[PDB]
RNA sequence: CGGCCCCCUGGACGAAGACUGACGCUCAGGUGCGAAAGCGUGGGGAGCAAACAGGAUUAGAUACCCUGGUAGUCCACGCCG
RNA sequence: GGCCGCAAGGUUAAAACUCAAAUGAAUUGACGGGGG
């Protein structure tokens, strides 16, 4: 009968969920800035994070440009989260990233 | 019957608004360049760290205009 | 401004006369009244609900949706205009 | 700046500067996660 009690209490640990957040090579001081707040909140609540980076068109010429973002959100979030998956090449028109909590 | 433009090359540090551009010459200065006639008409798009052709002027050291994107 | 009843009280309209005899019309300044929110001092508090808290949705969602919920919404007196 | 208000604010009310427009109604299309 019911246990469904004890259920809520084992429900009041954590599930972990992922949170997308996506840059693009030229995005402003402010707008970067913005970004982060969102993932500095949801480390700090222990949620993982796919931070993306998109190319347009002849973006893709200067890829350089794009991973110097990745690195610097990397740098800026380097005492909240550790790496999961930092990219190697272009897949698609797209670099992903993965960060996870401490 | 027009005085000559001087052309220098260099790279796109960075995009302003409105076909605007800092662009880093050869030499070592930075100038505020904008789009020729030409290319706005002919949809070449310009972006950060292209290398680009500027015809400058010697009234003002400054300014360009970007005429060719490699 | 909306249940029903009593008390106090303002205006409008009609019918026939009688009475006053232009006593009128408009109004800068002035004076009063003035939805809701809001403010002050006391009350009251069912329902509802800014803020806020949690659950979701989402690329993100400081929202829309869900469960709650304080001021407030109500009363007296004053203010606000 | 004045007056008013406990406060929130209200009221009276400019200029420099910048542009060659801004605007009202109606007409023909196209478009609508409007209808038939
Ligand atoms: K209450
Ligand atoms: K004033
Ligand atoms: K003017
Ligand atoms: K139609
Ligand atoms: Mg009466
Ligand atoms: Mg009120
Ligand atoms: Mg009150
Ligand atoms: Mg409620
Ligand atoms: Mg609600």
């Amino acid at each position: 009968e019911k246990s469904k009690s004890s259920k809520e209490q084992k429900k009041k640990q954590k599930v972990i969920q992922v949170k997308e957040i996506k840059f693009r090579p030229g995005t402003d001081e402010g707008d970067y800035q913005v970004k982060l707040r969102s993932l500095i909140r949801f480390l700090e609540e222990g949620d993982k994070a796919k931070i993306t980076l998109r190319f347009r068109g002849r973006e893709m010429a200067h890829q350089q440009i794009g991973m110097e973002v990745l690195n610097r959100v990397k740098d800026d979030l380097q005492e909240l989260a550790v790496v999961e998956s930092f990219p190697t090449k272009i897949e698609g028109r797209q670099m992903i990233m993965v960060l996870a909590p401490k | 019957a027009k005085e000559d433009n001087i052309e220098m090359q260099g790279t796109v540090l960075e995009t302003l608004p409105n076909t605007m551009f800092r662009v880093e010459l050869e030499n070592g200065h930075v100038v505020t360049a904008h789009i020729s006639g030409k290319m706005r008409k002919n949809y070449i798009r310009i972006l950060t760290g292209d290398k680009v052709t500027v015809e400058l002027t010697p009234y003002d050291l400054s300014k360009g205009r970007i005429v060719f994107r490699s």
